[PDB]
């Protein structure tokens, strides 16, 4: 009987499998069966932990969707993965080096059992967003419908446009979101963040994702909002970010430094299923 | 001979770890496949005696270069790929039956030496991360390696 766990990170339900000490091959058919809530286990995504391909890494892991395809979205599943391998005694390291479909990472498990990820250095150069503007500004003006908006723009590897609001619950995420997401000044569209600054160290956030609309926990959007807020002199070096899906903590010493994102992973259950 | 009635050669395998929790990974002489050291128990020796002998023969480490941290309880068996069985050689050996030892290297890396013998089995080595061998070992040994590394994990994940 194959052992598995259920975990929750970034507002997503993961089924998580130790494929290091268990001998299992995840065919697309097996995956789609396991995704079935009645025939199988049921999950948003399947996270499979494997031995490393590189002798200097600790593990490799893959993420599969319910269709049975491997998903390659940067940092996806990282927090559950890091807590899973420690919880199951596959490692005792606090700095875990892992390869994924998107490259490699060093994940750090903190003393509070949170997982910190190095997200790289934010880039504010409009050309790298991409964003249509002559030179970088801490704030930009944009016309959106017959309304004008101030915003910051940054790339965390993907494009972001961050707008200050007075309350995220009373934000026109659903009308202003689409208008800016495909605004003509974003030739590749952009994720639209609505940032309510509670304190220099505490924001609330909703994110209208590029192409996907509002989601529960957009990690790169949390990073982008805090990076913009810091670049604008509004935010401290370490910021609690409250999202619909939960809480992240961002830390950034400003240009010249990488930005860090720290998040929880909940171990929801263990189980087993005969294959 | 040592071949048992099922055709299994008694054998001892060695997982050598350092203080960083890496394990020693050794290249088969004149080939490009890598593995842990292992070797046959000779007539009249215990598993642990064969282990120390093969250890010095293959890796050049003495009793005082290492500490025994653990060993597996019972035999773990793997079958040779049918293509590699020498059916003409009496009694026929279809695989090996192994007791595995977890050793901590307590001396410096310089004490490792792969040429103590006339017929060295390895011509290179390196430290690799603990689970890397489970992927990289040759397929017909993978089930044994998976079980060995699973059993030894708690001991290694305790040297910090
Ligand atoms: N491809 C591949 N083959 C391997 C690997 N490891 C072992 N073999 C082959 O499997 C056969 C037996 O190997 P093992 O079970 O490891 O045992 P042995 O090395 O024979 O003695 P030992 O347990 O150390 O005392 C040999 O083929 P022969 O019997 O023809 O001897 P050969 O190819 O050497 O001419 C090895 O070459 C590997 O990692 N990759
Ligand atoms: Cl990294
Ligand atoms: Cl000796
Ligand atoms: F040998
Ligand atoms: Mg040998
Ligand atoms: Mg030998
Ligand atoms: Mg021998
Ligand atoms: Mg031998």
């Amino acid at each position: 009987s194959m052992q598995f766990s259920k975990m929750h990170g970034l507002g997503n339900d993961f089924m998580v499998v130790d494929a290091v000490t268990q001998n299992v091959f995840f065919s697309p058919e097996l995956i789609r069966r396991l995704a079935d809530a009645h025939l199988g286990v049921g999950f948003d995504q399947l996270l499979v932990v494997e031995p490393p391909y590189d002798p200097e890494l600790d593990f490799h892991y893959r993420i599969f969707n319910a269709d049975g395809s491997e998903v390659a979205q940067c940092g996806n599943g990282a927090r559950c993965f890091a807590r899973f391998v420690r919880l199951k005694g596959l490692t005792n390291k606090r700095d875990i080096r892992v390869s994924t479909a998107n490259g490699r990472m060093v994940l750090t498990v903190t003393d509070d059992d949170l997982v910190r990820v190095n997200m790289g250095e934010p880039n504010f150069e409009p050309s790298a967003v991409p964003f249509r503007a002559n030179k970088a500004e801490k704030t930009y003006i944009m016309r959106a419908a017959e309304q004008t908006i101030l915003c910051g723009v940054v790339s965390m590897g993907n494009p972001h446009c961050v707008i200050q609001v007075d309350d995220v619950d009373t934000a026109a995420v659903e009308t202003l979101g689409p208008v800016l997401e495909s605004h003509e000044r974003f030739p590749e569209r952009a994720n639209i963040g609505f940032m309510q600054v509670v304190k220099r160290e505490h924001i609330r956030l909703r994110v209208y994702e590029r192409g996907a609309g509002e989601t529960q926990a957009c990690g790169s959007g949390a990073c982008a909002a805090v990076a913009v807020g810091i670049q604008q002199g509004l935010l401290a070096e370490e910021v609690r970010v409250e999202l619909p899906g939960g809480r992240l903590d961002i830390a950034w010493k400003g240009p010249g430094h990488p930005l860090y994102m720290t998040g929880p992973a909940v171990h929801v259950a263990d189980g087993f299923i005969h294959l | 001979s040592m071949i048992d009635d099922d055709g299994y050669r008694p054998n001892v395998g060695i997982v050598i770890c350092n203080r960083q929790g890496q394990v020693m990974w050794a290249r088969r002489f004149g080939q490009h496949s890598w593995q842990f050291p292992q070797g046959g128990i000779n007539p009249g020796e215990s598993a642990e005696q064969a282990m120390y002998r093969e250890l010095f023969e293959e890796v050049g480490l003495s009793r005082k270069d290492v500490r025994i941290l653990a060993s597996t309880r019972n035999w773990l068996r793997y079958k040779l790929p049918k293509r590699l069985v020498r059916w003409d050689t009496k009694p026929v050996c279809i695989g090996q039956k192994q007791k595995w030892f977890l050793l901590q290297l307590v001396s410096g890396d310089a004490e490792i030496n792969m040429q103590t013998s006339s017929t060295p089995e390895f011509d290179g080595w390196r430290w690799v991360s603990y689970w890397y061998p489970v992927r990289q070992v040759v397929s017909f040994k993978r089930d044994v390696y998976r079980r060995v590394m699973k059993e030894f994990a708690s001991v290694v994940m305790s040297l910090a």
